[PDB]
């Protein structure tokens, strides 16, 4: 399954660059609350596509002992993981953290390797090398390289996870519908505790675009995880990475984003290093 | 993709040497790291560099050369059937059965 | 392949609801020049999808006998199907022109059983069926509904034609290629004759919108293109007719559409459908 | 999904008549169309409304009941393997060896 990694690529394109949309129109808008409702408001995406695809529900393959590779995960992915992204935007600017959780697949290439003892020894290296080079090439920075490297061990850790739990018995429609339950869960118990309000889901506009926003990320995450569950974590995630040349495609065509000529080379490299990938 | 056979089992006393062949057929082009078990890492050889990987508890007294399996010192213990293998791409994680796609039959060694 | 006609679906969804939105944000734009540029535009994304899948070309493979199907469907859908949709949105308005092209699966379902000899005789007609009833209850007439169906004639007719073609000896992306081909040739042969100005294309924001609504539509063929492939015309069609609930989703989220109960059962019948189908 | 067994065949004189049993096994429950073939489309019954389709050069002569063939007024043009042959979904697309996905082994019947 070669084009799933394509196809989650480009919706979530589609969803970073929707999000961008929602927090430029709004501005008392805040990441929790957004991710908040946006996993809630995912949450039955996911039960309809699980109560479509097969029956009902099946919860005896929620096994306790298994599944904590993927609630782990979870919580060290979508909570923390937009945390600390958040904090590296207030730091050192928008649109580096965003350059590093691109560069994020380091971490899950070397990972995939060491502790799942995957045989990626000299195939995919190089095309991550080439896309990795080219996220450095495209650029108090010792402490924001810090966060970022945080952001990026953490979103490049929750793929060899999920490729840990879905080795037997655990489709991707579950091992990802326990995963935005236990994150939904996470953000519930922060919020919770400082009180975030909730006024402004309440907006039918603000409604619409987050259910897009959540179609789209549902789509790709979907998509992710079947490309994961065939394709393993050292390449599934190396072709997903293709997802910053939709971004800045979108950025610079809808949002109406300036287009740089470094920014051009930068788009150039990370696609040669995709299709060398293939 | 690549049929492999393997050759020069039988029976030897414990104390000797013993050597053990292997002949590979097919698309031979592309294919980085040679491998011997008995499934074990006992051997692991890289082609173009020309590097060769052991087992700690054979390493020093088997040797591998481009396939052919010398081993020396033999002991009991080293009763098995020996299998090779082929890796279409590689660079520093031999001696594992599950990287190695191409399987050979491999011929039993007996050590009395 | 059951999830790429959704995808397409999807798919086509976001390249209708870009077209709205360019047609919308110019006035002097007219479909005759829109539809050239997209399909000049397009042939550039094919030749790369076809040099990164496979071999640089195969022009063997062009046969003239059988891939007469293909460029006859291509004429009779892509130029004079949009000559008479426009015809019927200046006619009768501007979204039931798109409905009958939505409702356009019945002449399919039609000819794949009766001129492919195709075996779909009792489990997809009754999803088609209520996808049809759904769209004809979401609603000079009789020549608007005339000028309508055939609009939806041409637009059925060259899925069971694509389909002939790709019996023997015709991958998705080949098959796919002389139809835009042939479609611009056509297009340049109507624009010529007229001497319809190309100074609008020049527009850089012009030129972004329509190639991210070529690579949109083209994702959206392709997709659909392997799912009648290996899914046949007759469910190939309905699966894909999900593209009206998205177009209105994204209508009535995006581009601010009003939103009214009538079509939030049309839209619910159609899903019904859909969900049937599967 | 379906095992499909013939009997009744055999060298019957022209003239006469003869009878040919199928039997189905396994998942019998969701099975339209039954058919009798020899691959041109010699029968088709359908199991609900109780429809039976023929070919033209045979209807009037043979006849079926449920699988049960009865051929009357046979000539040595009729010399065939029959097969049996069911249709997961089907209602008016009958006698095409294509639609039947589910086939049996035939038996031959031989006209002198
Ligand atoms: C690509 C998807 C990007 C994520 C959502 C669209 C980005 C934001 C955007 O394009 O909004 C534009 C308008 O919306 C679009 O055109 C969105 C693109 C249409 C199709 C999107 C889906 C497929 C792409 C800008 O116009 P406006 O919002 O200032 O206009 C105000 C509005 O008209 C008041 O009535």
């Amino acid at each position: 399954g070669v084009p799933f990694g394509l196809l989650s690529g480009i919706f979530w394109g589609l969803g970073l660059t929707v999000s961008a949309y929602i927090f430029s129109i709004f501005t008392d808008l805040s990441p929790f609350v957004v991710a908040a409702t946006h996993d809630f408001l995912s949450i039955f995406i996911l039960l309809a596509f699980l109560l479509v695809k097969e029956g009902k529900v099946r919860l005896s393959i929620f096994l306790n002992i298994r599944n904590v590779s993927v609630i782990i995960g979870a919580l060290l992915a979508g909570p923390i993981g937009m945390q600390a992204n958040l904090y590296a935007v207030k730091y050192i600017g928008s649109s580096l953290a965003s350059s590093v959780s691109a560069i994020y697949p380091a971490i899950s290439v070397l990972l995939a390797f060491f502790f799942l003892k995957h045989k990626i020894s000299k195939n995919t290296v190089f095309g991550i090398v080439l896309i990795i080079g080219g996220i450095i090439a495209q650029t108090s920075f010792y402490i924001g390289i810090l966060c970022a490297l945080v952001c990026a061990i953490a979103w490049g850790s929750e793929s060899v996870l999920s490729s840990f739990a879905m080795e037997s018995e655990l489709s991707e429609i579950e091992a990802l519908l326990i995963r935005q339950v236990t994150s939904f869960l996470s953000y519930l118990v922060i919020v919770l505790f400082s009180h975030q309000s909730f006024t402004a889901v309440a907006n039918g506009q603000l409604l619409g675009l987050m259910i897009v926003f959540a179609a789209f990320d549902m789509i790709s995450y979907l998509a992710y995880y079947i490309a994961i569950n065939r394709l393993q974590p050292a390449k599934a995630t190396g072709l997903n990475v293709s997802y910053v040349v939709w971004t800045v495609l979108f950025a610079v065509v809808f949002l109406g984003a300036p287009l740089d000529m470094l920014t051009i080379m930068t788009s150039l490299v990370v696609i040669a290093g995709v299709y060398i990938i293939i | 993709q690549v049929q492999l056979v393997e050759s020069g089992g039988g029976s030897v006393q414990a104390g000797g040497s013993l050597r053990l062949s292997c002949a590979a057929s097919g698309t031979i082009h592309a294919i980085g790291y040679l491998g011997w078990f008995r499934r074990e890492g006992v051997a692991a050889l890289t082609t173009y560099d020309g590097w060769t990987y052991y087992a700690d508890s054979v390493k020093g007294r088997f040797t591998v050369s481009l396939v052919y399996l010398q081993m020396n010192s033999l002991k009991p213990e080293d009763t098995a059937l020996y299998y090779c293998a082929a890796a279409d791409d590689g660079w520093m994680f031999p001696l594992y059965h599950n990287h190695y796609e191409y399987w050979g039959q491999g011929t039993q060694v007996t050590v009395s």
